């Protein structure tokens, strides 16, 4: 029985957290919810949130309203690896059905170095930063992820033809790690080609590892194939064994209290959270309880038909009890 | 008669250039091609001649040069060297859904105007200290105004109604913000046209779910690279879409996605459509509109017949059977 710091956040954030908590309890999940309120101070997150995370090591984040809170959390906990597993959902159907891709994004560096200059009037310089350490680290994690999540392929995505020195260095590190992990099959690929083939046949891809800007785009691209941010798990891995798992959609202030919300994504992020800890039994049970609920497809939210967030949440609890 | 530079390139370039000549010969196109070659040599002698050949002819048709990205940063993409040296600042592609090529999405009709000489293709790069590389993305007012002027003019002249600036200015506040400001300065002179903007992240989501919303799209170099390939993939892949590279005086024409096709080269299965549609784009530039229309209607007519399709679009035909069929459809026009 472990404690997990909880950031319900804003708008529909409380509801979907309350729905995730109730489903976790209905599924007998050995989890305690140390609720917490992240917010900018002085700039820092509060000492109580900081302390909760260094203690518990695991968290769940609902949508946070608007520096950026995400930026803040990253630098605070050294969140270096954004992971987004995209899988097609039976019942919530898109023109893409064969999808099973994990987008592994370097999260500290790359094109988001935060360094821009006005060199002269009407001439701006933006710095893309690629280091040896950060590239090696995000590579090692990708290969570690594939092993621990039983994935066959890891594809390094890049633009080394154009940006030789930077993307070439990144690529150089991915090669070294791949040589130390020959049990995973490693291939390289240009970002434009990946995009080109992804929209034609996304079943060709398995695990994508890449610098900051490409990952930021491809993660959203893949998410769009499976049906949007409203059904997409996400997880950020930090320094010395810390990890937040968030709802990566908006706060939906329109329907904050009206009980039309959809907890699916935060739930899947929680399932993903459980898998990371090692509670595979509970993860698979709740995941299957969700997919089966969506597949019936009469008791769906507005995000959908006309059944409430509670009726959806109860439907999960009904089924997850009966393993 | 017009003289035009032809750069065959690597991969499927040469074999498809032969088919472009066959079609031109057959259609009695008054265009003579001065072929120039660009080797893998680290020496930039071959590429400098190609530039000069284009300066002379002002019009080129072009295959893709393969870039070995294992070589040192001194060895730069010959493709990128050409468009910057010639200052072909506007890459233009039109991704329209083809009736005969059925994909997941229909009713697509996107004009993509991409800044082609700047941004993250500026090839400015250094290692400050061992294991620390900086790449310099460059955005200027001159070039962003210039590309926005093009995109808005194109929309106005094509009867389009909306321009969308794609960007990442919420994070790249000065760089992409400058580009975005230039789009707005130009937008003030085109009140007939609707101006919107979209973050490049969200754009890719919108393209794979609801790409009917887009009309004209204008963006910096790398986002152009992404949006072009996405939109190309939506309408059925790299074999279908023709690309144009416009400068003030020069113009080079190529396949929109800019692929070698190294892995399918010399197997008579490459799709000739994109390359042919590019040669017609070049003919329209040369004011040879009647020849452009004959070949283009022939090419598009072949696409209606699924038996003519090549593997890349779900078919089983060869290149030469497709070209045969294209030539048959010019015979009925020609004689
Ligand atoms: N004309 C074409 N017909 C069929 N397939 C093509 C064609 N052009 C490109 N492709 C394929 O689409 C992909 C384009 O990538 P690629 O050929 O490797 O370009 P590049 O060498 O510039 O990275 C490849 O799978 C290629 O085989
Ligand atoms: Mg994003
Ligand atoms: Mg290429």
């Amino acid at each position: 029985v472990q404690t997990v710091t909880l950031i319900p956040g804003d708008g529909i954030g409380p509801e979907i957290s309350a729905a995730v908590m109730k489903i976790f309890d209905a599924a007998k999940a050995p989890i305690q919810w140390e609720e917490r309120n992240v917010t900018a101070i002085q700039w820092m997150i509060p000492s109580e949130a900081k302390e909760s995370m260094d203690k518990n090591k695991m968290g769940l984040k609902g949508p946070l309203k608007t520096p950026s809170m995400n930026l803040l959390l990253r630098k605070t906990f050294d969140l270096y690896a954004n992971v987004r597993p995209c899988v097609s959902i039976e019942g919530y159907k898109t023109p893409y059905t064969d999808v099973n891709i994990v987008t592994i994004r370097e999260n500290t560096e790359g094109e988001y170095s935060g360094i821009e200059h006005v060199i002269v009037d009407g001439v701006v310089q933006s710095i893309k930063l690629i280091t040896e350490g950060a590239s090696k680290r995000i590579a090692e994690f990708a290969f570690e992820y594939a092993r621990n999540n039983h994935r066959s392929n890891v594809t390094a995505v890049h633009k080394a033809n154009i940006m030789r020195m930077s993307d070439g260095l990144f690529l150089q590190k991915c090669r070294e790690v791949a040589e130390s992990c020959k049990d995973i099959k490693f291939n390289e690929m240009y970002l434009d080609t990946v995009c080109l083939n992804m929209v034609q046949d996304p079943s060709q891809f398995d695990v994508l590892v890449m610098p900051n800007l490409y990952g930021d785009i491809l993660s959203d691209l893949c998410a769009g194939l499976i049906g949007g941010l409203g059904v997409t798990p996400s997880g950020n891995i930090g320094a010395n064994g810390v990890a937040i798992f968030e709802s990566v959609h908006g706060t939906a202030p329109d329907i904050a209290g009206k009980d039309m919300a959809n907890p699916t994504a935060l739930l899947l992020s929680a399932v993903m959270m459980l898998r990371h800890m090692g509670l595979f039994d509970h993860a698979a049970r709740i995941e299957a309880a969700c997919f089966a609920t969506i597949k019936d497809g009469k008791s769906l939210t507005k995000d959908g038909g006309n059944a409430k967030c509670s009726d959806f949440t109860e439907e999960i609890c009904r089924r997850v009890k009966d393993l | 008669r017009h003289t035009v530079t032809m750069i065959p390139g690597d991969g499927i370039g040469p074999e498809l250039m032969l088919h472009v000549k066959s079609v031109f010969r057959h259609a009695c196109v008054p265009v003579d091609f001065e072929e120039v070659h660009v080797s893998s040599n680290a020496d930039e002698e071959d590429i400098r001649n190609a530039i000069m050949a284009i300066r002379r002819n002002r019009v080129a048709l072009k295959g893709n040069i393969e870039t070995n990205h294992n070589l040192p940063p001194s060895h730069k993409s010959r493709n990128n060297i050409l468009r910057t040296s010639l200052d072909l600042y506007a890459n233009v592609i039109h991704c329209k859904s083809l009736p005969g090529v059925v994909t997941r999405h229909k009713d697509i009709d996107i004009l993509i105007v991409r800044e082609n000489t700047e941004g993250e293709y500026s090839s400015l790069e250094h290692e400050s200290v061992a294991g620390v590389v900086e790449s310099l993305k460059i955005i200027t007012k001159a070039k962003s105004l210039r590309i926005a002027e093009y995109a808005f003019k194109l929309a106005q002249e094509s009867g389009r109604k909306k321009v969308t600036a794609v960007h990442k200015a919420n994070i790249m506040k000065l760089g992409d913000g400058l580009f975005l400001q230039c789009c707005r300065e130009v937008a003030a002179r085109y009140p007939q046209i609707t101006f919107e903007n979209m973050i490049v992240d969200n754009t890719t989501m919108q393209l794979v779910s609801r790409p009917q919303q887009f009309d004209v799209m204008v963006m910096p170099n790398l986002y152009g690279n992404i949006v072009n390939n996405v939109c190309a993939g939506l309408v059925g892949g790299p074999g279908l879409v023709a690309g144009a590279n416009y400068g003030h005086v020069y113009a080079v024409f190529e396949t929109a996605t800019r692929n070698t096709g190294k892995s399918i080269a010399n197997k008579n299965i490459a799709n000739p459509t994109a390359t042919l549609l590019a040669s017609c784009m070049m003919l329209d530039h040369l004011k040879l509109h009647s020849y452009a229309t004959s070949i283009r209607k022939a090419v598009l007519a072949s696409m209606d017949n699924e038996n003519m399709h090549t593997p890349d679009i779900g078919g089983q035909g060869t290149t030469s059977e497709a070209i045969q069929d294209v030539i048959r459809h010019i015979r009925v026009i020609n004689g």
